[PDB]
């Protein structure tokens, strides 16, 4: 495989990947849900939506196109798939659809009609997903008063007073010429997707998006949303993780990967080598967990999300937890690095190299967006086979080993103690 | 173990108040908190507060006890004075 990158202003990247059977064609643009103030906030979700509105996706659908979308907090995505003989229909419908125009989209009834279907979505997740509402509101209080606290969903009280002038505003803030990168990804040629846009024009717009003055900071903080009306105890814990262009950035994954993810229900899963299994089984601490290693542009995430019924013995789980957290400063051994170094080569192949051609130029786009050019999987490998145990200690003791957290939880989380103590198990006093 | 009687205080997870929702809480680490910012006007304005809303119910019984015992006090070394040594003749017969 082989990723190539040409610029006019635009920067087109591509995978040609001749196996595949589509082609997915699209513009990743660099801003995302860190770049909004908290009056606008879900603005990229209405433009999500008005992008994937009826008669958009009537329109694309009657040459065979289909249409899809992105929101993260650093990038979003406008992605048109399509067979590999009809690249330049593609082109041409993503030019019509926002370079060419964007007042027929935005019109009233098509707007009123977006505004209500993405407040019922805001609402319908608002309470009804538990585990992603913890970790939103986990990102809200790790980065407080911080434009990478925004949701990417929007907020209920603010999405309610977005109009039509706030959408071109953020478009013409937003939507530029070198905030942008166009991704083909699937059965295209490179050279083909550049003349097709030199056959074209596609100019976005002359750029220069907007400095943002905050720079995103870690706060150690907590928030609580317990509703005893659940039935389990959704809680995610983390601490500042690694963003990206940083050297930890792989030992950061692996670490997130020696304690792994569990599901207390199927077989195969109670039975990985995770040596806080043999604590968390006996008395069954929980459903499941899952640890993760976010990183983003300016700041990152590492720690742990969990469900449980058992709602007496969270601080069981959680004290477990943390020791185990405490195992990589002090003697994390031989054994569970090369674990985590196969087991991360497995799910960073599954998801770079999975069959899915939208997948691949989101990934694609957010890469080429931040740190200029895609790292292929080689020299990814390459790098994972360099970390040693040393390595994982010397990260462990700058970021894991008593350093402030960030908690959020909600349902039946009263078992769950005070800041102070889950705060103070983060260093052992035995070492 | 046998079971015990009903408690008016569970443990951590089934404590036994009511049912609450939709009170979220909001906390800060230590270690990114300043302690002692609130001692200076602290210990002048809101210990003046406490003072003042406080401390006539405790001044007014020590006022009339204190005045009580400096009253008996007095008459004590009164009638214990050549002074009034007939009126002890005649309170303590």
């Amino acid at each position: 495989a082989e990723v190539t990158q040409l610029s006019n202003g635009i920067v087109v990247a591509t995978e040609h990947n001749p196996s595949a059977h589509t082609a997915s064609v699209g513009v990743v643009f660099g801003s995302g849900a860190a770049n909004e103030n908290p009056y606008n906030n879900g603005v990229s979700n209405l433009w999500k939506n008005i992008f994937l509105s009826k008669e958009n996706s009537a329109v694309a659908a009657k040459e065979g196109l289909a249409l899809s979308s992105n929101i993260s907090r650093d990038f979003q995505s406008y992605i048109v798939s399509s067979l590999p003989g009809s690249t330049d229909k593609s082109l041409d419908f993503l030019n019509q659809s926002f370079i060419q125009q964007k007042a027929n989209l935005l019109s009233s009834s098509n707007f009123e009609a977006t505004k209500k279907s993405v407040l019922k979505q805001v609402q319908d997740f608002e309470e009804n997903d538990h585990p992603n509402r913890v970790l939103e509101h986990l990102h809200s209080t790790a980065f407080q008063n911080t434009p990478l606290s925004l949701p990417t969903r929007g907020t209920l009280e603010s999405l309610e007073n977005l109009v039509v002038a706030d959408l071109e505003s953020f478009a013409n803030n937003h939507f530029l010429n070198s905030n942008a990168v166009v991704v083909g990804t699937g059965n295209i040629k490179h050279e083909d997707l550049v003349n097709s846009i030199e056959s074209k024009n596609l100019s976005l717009q002359t750029g220069t998006k907007p400095v943002l003055k905050k720079k995103a900071a870690f706060l150690g903080s907590e928030v609580r949303l317990r509703d005893d009306t659940l039935p389990k105890a959704w809680i995610s814990l983390a601490v500042e993780g690694e963003p990206v262009n940083s050297p930890n950035y792989f030992v950061a994954k692996l670490a997130a990967q020696i304690f792994g993810s569990y599901n207390a229900f199927e077989p195969a899963s109670r039975l990985q080598g995770i040596k806080l299994l043999d604590n968390i089984q006996e008395y069954q601490l929980c459903d499941n967990f899952n640890h993760f290693s976010l990183s983003y542009k300016d700041s990152g995430l590492w720690g742990f999300s969990t469900a449980t019924r058992n709602v007496t013995m969270i601080d069981d789980l959680i004290h477990f937890t943390l020791k185990q957290w405490n195992r990589l400063t002090i003697s994390v051994t031989d054994t569970e690095v090369e674990r985590a170094k196969s087991l991360l080569k497995l799910q960073l192949g599954q998801l770079y190299e999975s069959g899915n051609p939208v997948n691949d130029a989101n990934l694609l786009g957010a890469e080429v967006l931040i740190k200029g050019s895609k790292l292929s999987l080689g020299e990814a490998f390459k790098k994972i086979d360099a970390i040693t145990v040393k390595d994982v200690k010397a990260w462990a003791g700058k970021r894991l080993w008593d350093q402030d957290i960030a908690i959020a939880g909600t349902g039946q989380i009263e078992g769950l103690l005070d800041y102070m103590r889950i705060r103070s198990d983060m260093s052992m006093m035995r070492w | 173990g046998p079971p015990s009687g009903k408690t008016y205080m569970g443990w951590w997870g089934h404590m036994g108040g009511p049912k609450q929702k939709g009170i979220t809480s909001y906390a800060v680490s230590p270690y990114a908190q300043k302690p002692l910012q609130g001692i200076f006007h602290n210990a002048v304005f809101n210990s003046f507060r406490r003072f003042k809303s406080q401390f006539l119910y405790v001044l007014i019984p020590a006022g009339i006890y204190w005045y009580w015992w400096k009253n008996g006090n007095e008459y004590n070394e009164f009638l214990y004075s050549k002074a009034g040594r007939e009126e002890l003749e005649r309170v303590n017969v």
